[PDB]
């Protein structure tokens, strides 16, 4: 008559790994790696991202003619743009601190769009023949349509005096720019004075841009450059631009919405109709496990990331037929 | 194992054991069985799932990348950028995978000493009253029943 002492075992085939032996076959273990998504760019908690296809966030905010359907755009999620977007800035040129406006985006959740000067209010001044064949739409010459190419009218350019207060409760998304020109010639057609500038000022900004009139490559037609600039206004606080010539001046700004917490991903994947509380550049996730080896860039509530392509823990005992 | 038990003085596991990870296999002349302990089973089963459940809290504040833009003459911060994000997904990468190896090893350990403690815990209760085969048995002098078998189990065995 006896009584032994015994372990289990059974048909597991599981394997983990110890610093001292590889592939030690257990009865039971527990995978702790998530390593599928879903391939999609889906909504994130129900609101879906801003998804800028083939425009770029300059494209977007200057309002190049090709990105209409960003012309007045929803509270998103995030924002996804591609590696190199073809539709930006359309007439060649500079976008000063650029990169710093895209991060100030990625912590915002909504640019409402709103009039601070009506092209109608330019009386002195042409407001309709600043247009370019490098920025066409139905086949003509158009231009960015948040900003205004001035142009002389009656052969003069009488100097600009324009100061828009931030009546709004939210900071104040301004743009502009300065036209440079190909030479002295092009200099007086388009504005009749040889010597200009446009100055800014508001409480905390103060610049003056003159224009450096030199020819360049043709680049989209055009051997002429624009370099825009832009600036946040806060709320009661006021903005005076002052010029004689070379203005591209605002029409629309942005309120900002500051729900916070965005991100700028990129990526070449459209919307996937599709919601997910993790989202990733490649693909949503959807799942339990405390690690995952998709991509580094997340956005909502994720797993850990790591480049492990295998973490499994052992649970049971060494599995001895 | 660490504790000699596991794949070693006890051989071999039970396939037919199903009730747990640690149990007896009687012999006696009513018949035979494999009955799991439940106590240490279940010891061990509250042990593992604390360390399985701690390995995750403990990674819950690792590091998380963010999307960050340079220009063409922005390329050293840039790269202090990169340098940074990647040197920290390779600190938690290889926190994860170390926490990983070395608590698995912990863990075939600690399942070795769970076997090697009830053995022992059995050797004491049948003091002078049998027979240590050596491979994890114990046969009795005098025979033992069903009734005898579940006293050992109970851990109420003794002659008082
Ligand atoms: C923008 O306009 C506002 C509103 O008119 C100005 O603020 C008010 O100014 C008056 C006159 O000094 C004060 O009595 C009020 O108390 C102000 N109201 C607020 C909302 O503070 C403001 O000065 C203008 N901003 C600038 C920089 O000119
Ligand atoms: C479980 O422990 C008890 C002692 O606490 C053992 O003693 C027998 O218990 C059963 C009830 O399960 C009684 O009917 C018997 O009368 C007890 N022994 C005698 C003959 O006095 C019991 O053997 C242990 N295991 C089981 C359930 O048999
Ligand atoms: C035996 O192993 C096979 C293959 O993993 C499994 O499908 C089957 O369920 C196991 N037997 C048991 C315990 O049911
Ligand atoms: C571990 O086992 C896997 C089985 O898929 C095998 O691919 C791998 O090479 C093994 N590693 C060792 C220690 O040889
Ligand atoms: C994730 O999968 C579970 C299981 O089907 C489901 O209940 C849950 O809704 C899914 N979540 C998302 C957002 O895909």
């Amino acid at each position: 008559d006896q009584i032994c002492i015994g372990y289990h075992a059974n048909n597991s085939t599981e394997q983990v790994d110890t610093i001292m032996e590889k592939n030690v076959t257990v009865t039971h273990a527990q995978d702790i790696l998530e390593k599928t998504h879903n391939g999609k760019l889906c909504d994130l908690n129900g609101v879906k991202p801003l998804i800028l296809r083939d425009c770029s966030v300059a494209g977007w905010l200057l309002g190049n003619p090709m990105c209409d359907e960003f012309l007045n755009v929803p509270e998103w999620s995030y924002i996804v743009e591609k590696d190199n977007p073809v539709n930006g800035l359309c007439y060649p040129e500079n976008f000063n601190d650029y990169e710093e406006l895209k991060h100030l985006l990625s912590s915002t959740n909504h640019f409402e769009k709103i009039r601070i000067i009506p092209r109608s209010s330019w009386s002195n001044h042409d407001a309709s023949s600043g247009v370019s064949s490098a920025c066409p739409y139905n086949g003509r010459s158009s231009f960015f349509r948040n900003v205004v190419w001035l142009i002389k009218k009656n052969n003069a350019y009488p100097t600009i005096k324009r100061s828009y207060n931030n009546t709004n409760q939210e900071d104040l998304l301004i743009l502009w720019g300065i036209h440079h020109p190909n030479d002295a010639a092009e200099q007086t057609k388009l504005y009749q004075n040889p010597t200009t500038y446009v100055s800014v000022g508001t409480s905390t900004l103060n610049q003056r841009s003159v224009p450096e009139i030199a020819t360049r490559p043709k680049v989209n037609g055009q051997s002429g450059r624009m370099e825009f600039f832009w600036t946040i206004l806060k709320p009661n606080d006021a903005i005076n631009f002052e010029s004689n010539g070379n203005f591209i001046a605002p029409e629309y700004a942005y309120k900002i919405v500051k729900k916070g917490g965005s991100a700028i991903m990129k990526s070449g994947l459209e919307y996937g109709n599709c919601n997910t509380k993790c989202q990733t550049p490649m693909g949503a996730i959807n799942s339990s496990m405390p690690f995952h080896n998709i991509h580094p860039l997340t956005i909502g509530e994720c797993p850990k990331y790591v480049k492990s392509g295998r973490l499994v823990l052992a649970t049971g005992l060494r599995n001895v037929p | 194992g660490l504790f000699g038990a596991i794949a070693g003085f006890i051989e071999g596991g039970w396939q037919g054991m199903v009730d747990g990870w640690y149990g007896y296999h009687h012999s006696n002349e009513q018949g035979s069985g494999y009955a799991a302990d439940k106590e240490s089973t279940q010891k061990a089963i509250d042990g593992t799932t604390n360390k399985v459940n701690s390995i995750i809290d403990k990674m819950n504040t690792q590091f998380e990348a963010v999307g960050k833009e340079f220009n063409n003459l922005e390329r050293r911060i840039e790269n202090l950028n990169k340098k940074m994000e990647d040197g920290f997904l390779d600190v938690w990468t290889y926190n994860a995978e170390l926490l990983v190896l070395m608590e698995n090893e912990r863990t075939l350990d600690f399942h070795d000493s769970n076997v090697k403690n009830l053995y022992d815990k059995v050797r004491l209760q049948l003091r002078d009253n049998a027979k240590e085969l050596g491979n994890g048995c114990f046969e009795f002098y005098h025979k033992c029943d069903n009734e005898c078998m579940e006293s050992v189990k109970n851990g109420t065995y003794d002659y008082p």
